[PDB]
């Protein structure tokens, strides 16, 4: 019925399309428990969405590079950062860890028991983080626009791009290290090297992807 | 149900009525130490000892050195001062631990008796008639007489949150001491120093800048 | 029924009932019965803020045609010093906007005086205080409520290009008008820039990147202009 | 959740605070009256700590004040945070020690009577002098209120004597922060914010100095 990965082959049985951006792809069947699936989509959401964030901040930075703006390029910005500003690295580092481990450590223990941290213990806000569902936390701080509390449909096609957009910036992510490591310059560098030469410049000429090339 | 961590599954040994009715009751209790009944009780006195001591101890180390700081007293160093109080002394420091170990091992022996038996310190004709003042309250750990000469456990209203001042606090206390000594480790100087060339320049200067509670960094 | 796309269903939230209802709303940003009413608020305090920031401008460059706008809060000289300028405004501006909010929140809670026991505003909706606030209504209430709303909508669009066009040309509105006319073919956006799988040009921005206002050096960058065309 | 004039016109007050106290607003943000033995405490630490911060903001003002006209004494250009080192008749310790006594004597006695009312409405000496029989902690009475100035309408004054404590207790903790950050007299601050109340401002002396 529903389109899936590969044409033909007949969806798995843990993958019945409930869930966002489902085609039915998982040959290994890595998540065939129900535990499993639901810690998976979970760790899917949030990498999707610091890839969404990564992507974002290295194409605008990358924008800004191109044009004479001076920002540094993603692999040289934290050295630019750490070394311009009289910022600390392992302070900065401590920091970090502080704020994303009380985050991720209230996230964590409301995966195991949902609802739980609606209780009040936090400052007294209890429906700001009694959650929606797995992986969609639902709120006022997190969702202040009320757009996961109206219009069933609209929610679920707002679902449906924000996990094709997540796997997407995924692979843009992936993308970006891979074309760090083999040309050495930034994404936007290599867009417009090819745009200038596309027949020339590409993956099968870069001396490094296809080593018999 | 206050709880140390939010969604947590709490202990069934620290869900009972007894375990309950102590101070500061959240349910924190990872390696299940307080299983045991007796257990429990044995630790919660220790705690009780634990809290009181820590909380004279660090009072002793941040007020004096406060009132160094400015010109209200001149004591030295908490890790310094008893090289110098021992200086200028009367006798040395083996006579002077000694007789401390003499004097603190009676009380504390009379207070494990009371332990293993509650209110048995009250025998007669075993303490000049000041047997009668050593039978504590019916909880243990908290006794009356000649200890709490203002009386203020006799307000029942006050009571069960007095004990909540006093085992928080405690607690406090007890990381306070232990700043104390792993700052003495980590820095060289005294934690008002401390606190004040931390209060200079917070960005860089913490215990990721010391190079050595982080040493991969 | 007038609507942003003649023949095209408007969204089930909208069913015109609020002034201004056009029925266009592609996010469904007004589907929650909340969202809407704390939105038809802002809407109406941007509408009112960008109408009367319009008027200040066009007003200060017809009167003073050597004044830049985007220069008035660096070339305006007061005995009244910067800083407490900006204490008496923050602290004016907190106790109206706390009013405000309160009455958001809690309608028909802060419509009395506190000075005086015997002045109330009367009875009215959110977003429309009315009494004090309004001594003279010539017409309609729906008919201007939807004249103050579109009004103010237009009034966003021209504070949004005002920006734009002092910081890519560094005119005014008149003088960009005048401009503009001059040389119609060729003062455009589209004169001035153009992008190309090849190349890409935009037009340099005409404010300097910082401000020395006695001598702090303010930053005074281009709204987001490495992403300019 | 009555009638009464709140801190904040709409918002929902918390329910223990009924009226009864003078001064009663609803303004508890921290919620930390909400013990009844505690807020029966703190009910009285603010009455004794406001009349005390308004005999503290009215010896510090009044000296200075008299002494920047013709009214001259021995204490005059001293300032009020320098009133500690000065010739007395007596070192400061004979007087720290004397106060301290006489302090423990009526604290006592006026503890006593807290945690008792009536219980100690009876002079120790004289056994005719005594207080009226009807009093409450924090409003003494009798022989503290001579002119019977409390016969009339105690409860605007009552409102009065608790909101001029919590002015003279901003007072004091202002005086505090002036003393603290720009090391000179407050009439002197005042007179210095009057003459230009626009480049005068805290902002401005704190951004100075940064």
């Amino acid at each position: 019925v529903r389109p899936v990965w590969f044409p033909g082959n007949p969806p798995p049985a843990h993958l019945d399309g409930s869930l966002a951006g489902d085609y039915g792809f998982d040959p290994l069947f890595l998540g065939q428990e129900p535990q499993t699936l639901k810690w998976y989509v979970q760790a899917e959401l949030v990498h999707g969405r610091f890839a969404m964030l990564g992507a974002a901040g290295i194409i605008l930075t990358s924008i800004g590079a191109k044009v004479g703006l001076g920002f540094p390029e993603w692999y040289d910005a934290g050295k630019v950062v750490v070394e311009k500003n009289n910022i600390d690295f392992p302070t900065l580092m401590v920091i970090q860890f502080y704020l994303m481990g009380w985050a991720e450590t209230k996230r964590w223990y409301d995966f195991k028991n949902p609802g739980s941290q609606a209780d009040g213990s936090f400052l007294g806000f209890t429906e700001e983080f009694k959650g929606l569902e797995n992986g969609y936390p639902g709120g006022r701080f997190f969702d202040p626009m009320g757009l996961s509390r109206g219009d069933a449909a609209k929610y679920q096609e707002y679902k449906q791009k924000e996990v094709k957009n997540g796997r997407l910036a995924m692979i843009a992510c992936l993308g970006f290290a891979a074309q760090y490591a083999a040309t050495g310059k930034g994404p936007l560098d290599n867009l417009a090297d090819h745009l200038a030469d596309p027949n020339h410049v590409n993956f099968a000429t870069n001396g490094v992807s296809i080593p018999i090339a | 149900r206050q709880s140390w961590l939010p969604g947590s599954q709490i202990p069934a040994h620290l869900d009972t009525p007894a375990a309950q009715a102590l101070a500061g009751n959240f349910g924190f209790d990872p390696l299940g130490l307080g299983k045991d009944p007796v257990a429990l009780r044995w630790y919660q006195q220790a705690e009780l000892i634990h809290c009181r001591t820590a909380m004279a101890g660090v009072a002793g180390i941040l007020i004096p050195g406060l009132l160094t700081k400015a010109g209200a007293l001149n004591v030295p160093e908490w890790y310094d001062a008893g090289k110098v109080a021992i200086e200028n002394s009367f006798a040395p420091w083996g006579s002077l631990l000694a007789v401390q170990l003499f004097l603190c091992g009676f009380v504390e022996a009379k207070r494990w008796q009371d332990i293993r038996k509650p209110g048995s310190q009250g025998e007669p004709g075993s303490f000049l008639g000041f047997e009668a003042s050593l039978k504590g309250t019916s909880e243990l750990g908290y006794p009356g007489g000649p200890f709490d000469p203002l009386g203020l456990s006799k307000e029942a209203d006050k009571w069960a949150d007095w004990k909540l001042k006093e085992v928080k606090n405690g607690r406090l206390a007890m990381l306070a001491f232990l700043g104390f000594v792993a700052q003495k480790y980590a820095t060289g100087a005294g934690p008002v120093d401390n606190l004040a060339a931390h209060l200079k320049d917070p960005w860089h200067v913490n215990y990721a800048t010391n190079g050595v509670s982080l040493p991969f960094l | 029924r007038p609507l942003w796309l003649p023949g095209s269903t408007p969204p089930a939230h909208l069913k015109g009932d609020l002034p201004g209802d056009f029925g266009f709303d592609p996010l469904g940003l007004g589907a929650n019965a909340e969202s809407l009413k704390w939105f038809k608020e802002s809407e109406l305090v941007h509408s009112r803020w960008a109408m009367a920031a319009v008027a200040g401008i066009l007003v200060q460059e017809i009167v003073r045609p050597d004044v830049f706008w985007y220069n008035a809060g660096k070339e305006v000289e007061s005995p009244l010093g910067p800083l407490g300028l900006l204490a008496v405004e923050f602290f004016l501006m907190h106790w109206v906007e706390v009013r405000r909010w309160q009455d958001l929140r809690k309608p028909g809670s802060v419509d009395q005086d506190p000075i005086f026991s015997q002045y109330k505003l009367p009875p009215h909706e959110v977003g429309y205080p009315g009494g004090v606030f309004a001594p003279f209504i010539p017409g309609d209430l729906a008919e201007l409520k939807v004249k103050e709303i579109k009004n103010g909508r237009l009034a966003m669009l021209a504070f949004v290009g005002f920006v734009m066009a002092a910081q890519v040309t560094g005119k005014g509105p008149i003088a960009a008008l005048q401009e503009h006319l001059a040389d119609p073919w060729g003062t455009t956006i589209f004169s001035k820039a153009a992008v190309v799988p090849g190349q890409a040009v935009a037009p340099p921005c005409k404010i300097p990147a910082s401000v020395s206002y006695k001598g702090i050096e303010i930053p005074t960058p281009c709204f987001l202009q490495g992403l300019w065309p | 959740d009555a009638a009464l004039p709140s801190w904040m016109p709409g918002a929902d007050l918390p329910g223990y605070l009924n009226g009864t106290l003078p001064g009663d607003f609803g303004f508890d943000p921290l919620y930390l009256g909400q013990d009844p033995v505690k807020l029966k405490w703190y009910a009285q630490a603010e009455l004794m700590n406001a009349r005390f911060a308004m005999l503290a903001v009215a010896g510090i003002l009044v000296p200075e004040l008299l002494s920047n006209i013709g009214f001259s004494w021995p204490g005059a250009g001293v300032a009020w945070y320098d009133a500690g080192k000065f010739e007395y008749f007596a070192p400061a310790s004979s007087l720290f020690g004397v106060q301290m006594l006489l302090f423990a004597w009526v604290e006592i006695r006026r503890y006593q009577d807290f945690v008792k009312p009536g219980s100690a409405n009876q002079d120790p000496i004289f056994t005719n002098n005594k207080l009226p029989d009807g009093n409450e902690p924090g409003y003494p009475g009798g022989i503290f209120d001579p002119f019977g100035w409390s016969k009339g309408d105690i409860k605007s004054l009552k409102l009065k004597e608790i909101k001029n404590g919590r002015l003279a207790m901003l007072a004091f903790a202002g005086f505090i922060g002036q003393a603290y950050t720009t090391g000179t007299t407050p009439l002197k601050n005042l007179s210095t914010h009057l003459a230009d109340p626009w480049s005068t401002t805290v902002w401005q002396n704190d951004l100075a100095r940064l």
